[PDB]
């Protein structure tokens, strides 16, 4: 029942270690890939 | 010549030279659009003619319209723990608290403008040029390097005469890197079969904005040596070598040569 | 005519070398050889809690409020990145082509600029603005626009490059139009005509240019 | 630990001379996908 409060909180910083480390590197370019969106609402412009 | 008959009111008619391509004193006599004004079969010649002090013995020429000069062009290449924990912040009691966490807000904007920062400097990349200019080490020392250079010019030309009178070993190196003309060397560069190619400034400008993409390029920003002109020849001691410059001189007071050019000599690649 | 033409004419000189802008004018009175010089014309311009908020029914509203405090400064970088990236041009600036006190550009009083801009009336208004602002040398006009007494300055390519070199204050425009030469006035047909070209031409074919630009022109401070 | 290092006496100063490391280089990365995808 604890997994889900250790997993998200690592999002934004031997079985379940593989696992997490492949969520976290997931969760590396999703945060990522926000900061382009960043960039890219930064482009936009009564 | 539309806009010079028009003032001076000439009639003429135009053909095409057969022998030479643009002047050669082989055994004493000329060739080309400079030999036959010499032989007066023709009274005037219009083109690409490269004033020189050896060509304006025989004709004359009147005031320049265009500056050129002889350039190269080459292709675009493409307590312990206390220094631990203050050290792993930057890296993303109640009083030892606070200094930490004021000491996180230094770091955050050091790491956020260090980022910013960054990215604004690829923005500005560029490039630059593998040789310093004509007097290049690679090219006084041509083949003396681990990587031996190639470079040549078409031969039979002014710029081939003016290698010759001023750097003889130099000449002597292209012998064996002659081309015959502007699409063969720009093929040839484009295929790495040659490394340089030499010919005359203006022209090989209006390569560079018109050539497929811009891998073709210029020395430096664009590097004359020996600046001179281009002259129309005409039969010697015309009477309207007077009348014939003058007309040019009105052109460039009224500004008849920047449309002119922009029609002919504009370029695509910047 | 007055001036190195009118002294010329006058019979007191006998050879003009200067800087010599060669127009139409001068062609008619007096002779010339190959310019010397090769340039145009341009513009010269002057320039629990402490721990959460940096970083039971409590800690939904605490983790909630960290992903606010996340979210807050992910804006706050982004807008300064903002702030920190984001925020004339020749004769073309239309508030040169109808000026006003602010924007001031002046030219040398009695040159051959001023006549080059009267013989083109379509710019009749900027010769009406010149007129009350002509200075007699180009150092008096870089004097003034040093005390930013002067917003634009039409003068030579050259010779504002050489003033940049020297004070880094000084910038120049973009475009560069009248592809002009400088070269050597004469008096009328003279055998001392045909020679001097010839050695003119001579000292542009080898590296002499070079050598002299060596001395005063290549050189910057 | 060294698995949870590098994603997150001389062993733990290696250690985080390669933690310096692995964030320059994620910086480095960050950096080369935003110009590849903003710009061109
Ligand atoms: C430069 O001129 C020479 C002489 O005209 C050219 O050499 C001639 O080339 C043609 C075609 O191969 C031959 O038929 C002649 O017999 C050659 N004559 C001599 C004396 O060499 C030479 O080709 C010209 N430059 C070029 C374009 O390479």
């Amino acid at each position: 029942g604890k997994a889900i409060w250790l997993l998200w909180g690592l999002v934004f910083n031997t079985t379940s270690k593989i696992m997490v480390s492949v969520w976290a590197f997931f969760a590396v370019i999703f945060l990522a890939s926000y900061t382009a969106n960043l960039a890219a609402f930064m482009i936009q412009e009564v | 010549l539309k806009k010079i008959s028009k003032s001076v009111k000439f009639t003429y008619d135009l053909y095409l030279v057969t022998n030479g391509k643009h002047g050669k004193k082989i055994n004493g006599t000329w060739n080309g659009m400079i030999g036959e004004v010499v032989m007066k079969r023709a009274y005037m010649a219009v083109g690409s003619l490269t004033i020189n002090e050896e060509r304006s013995e025989v004709v004359d020429f009147s005031v320049p319209f265009i500056e050129t000069g002889i350039s190269v062009m080459v292709s675009r290449s493409n307590i312990g723990k206390a220094i631990w924990l203050l050290w792993g912040l930057v890296f993303n009691g109640t009083t030892s608290k606070i200094m930490v966490s004021v000491w996180a807000f230094f770091a955050v904007i050091f790491l956020a403008s260090y980022t910013a920062n960054l990215a604004a400097f690829m923005i500005q990349e560029e490039y630059v040029d593998q040789v310093s200019g004509l007097s290049d080490k690679k090219f006084q020392r041509p083949n003396d390097f681990s990587p031996p250079f190639r470079f040549g010019t078409v031969p039979n030309g002014s710029t081939e005469r003016n290698i010759r009178n001023n750097y003889a070993e130099m000449h002597a190196y292209m012998g064996k890197f002659n081309q015959r003309g502007v699409d063969d060397a720009l093929l040839s560069l484009k295929t790495g079969k040659l490394d340089a190619f030499i010919y005359d400034a203006a022209v090989l400008n209006y390569m560079a904005g018109r050539d497929e993409g811009c891998k073709l390029v210029t020395i430096g920003s664009g590097k004359v040596f020996a600046s001179t002109g281009y002259g129309i020849a005409i039969q010697k001691d015309s009477g309207w070598k007077r009348q014939v410059d003058l007309a040019i001189l009105q052109l460039f007071g009224d500004g008849e040569m920047e449309e002119l050019e922009a029609l002919w000599l504009t370029g695509i690649c910047h | 005519w007055n001036g190195m033409m009118g002294e010329l004419l006058s019979g007191q000189a006998d050879m003009i070398v200067a800087p010599l802008t060669i127009n139409n004018e001068r062609a008619q009175y007096i002779e010339f050889s190959k310019p010397f010089k090769y340039q145009g014309l341009t513009i010269l311009v002057k320039k629990f809690s402490w721990g959460v908020l940096l970083n039971f029914s409590a800690r939904i509203l605490g983790m909630v409020w960290a992903g606010f405090a996340m979210i807050i400064v992910a804006s706050y970088t982004a807008n300064l990145a903002a702030f920190l990236v984001l925020d004339i041009t020749g004769i073309n600036d239309p508030r040169l082509r109808n000026p006003s006190d602010k924007f001031i550009y002046a030219t040398v009083k009695q040159s051959s600029v001023d006549i080059y801009f009267r013989r083109q009336v379509e710019l009749s208004t900027m010769y009406r603005h010149m007129e009350k602002h002509n200075y007699e040398s180009a150092a008096e006009a870089i004097q003034a626009v040093r005390d930013n007494k002067l917003h634009a300055f039409i003068w030579d390519s050259a010779v504002l490059e050489f003033e940049a070199s020297q004070k880094c204050d000084l910038v120049t425009t973009g475009e560069l139009f009248f592809r002009s030469g400088f070269g050597i006035g004469m008096r009328k047909d003279s055998p001392w005509k045909q020679n001097v070209s010839l050695s003119i031409l001579k000292s542009h074919e080898n590296g002499f240019m070079e050598d002299l630009d060596k001395t005063w022109v290549r050189y910057q401070e």
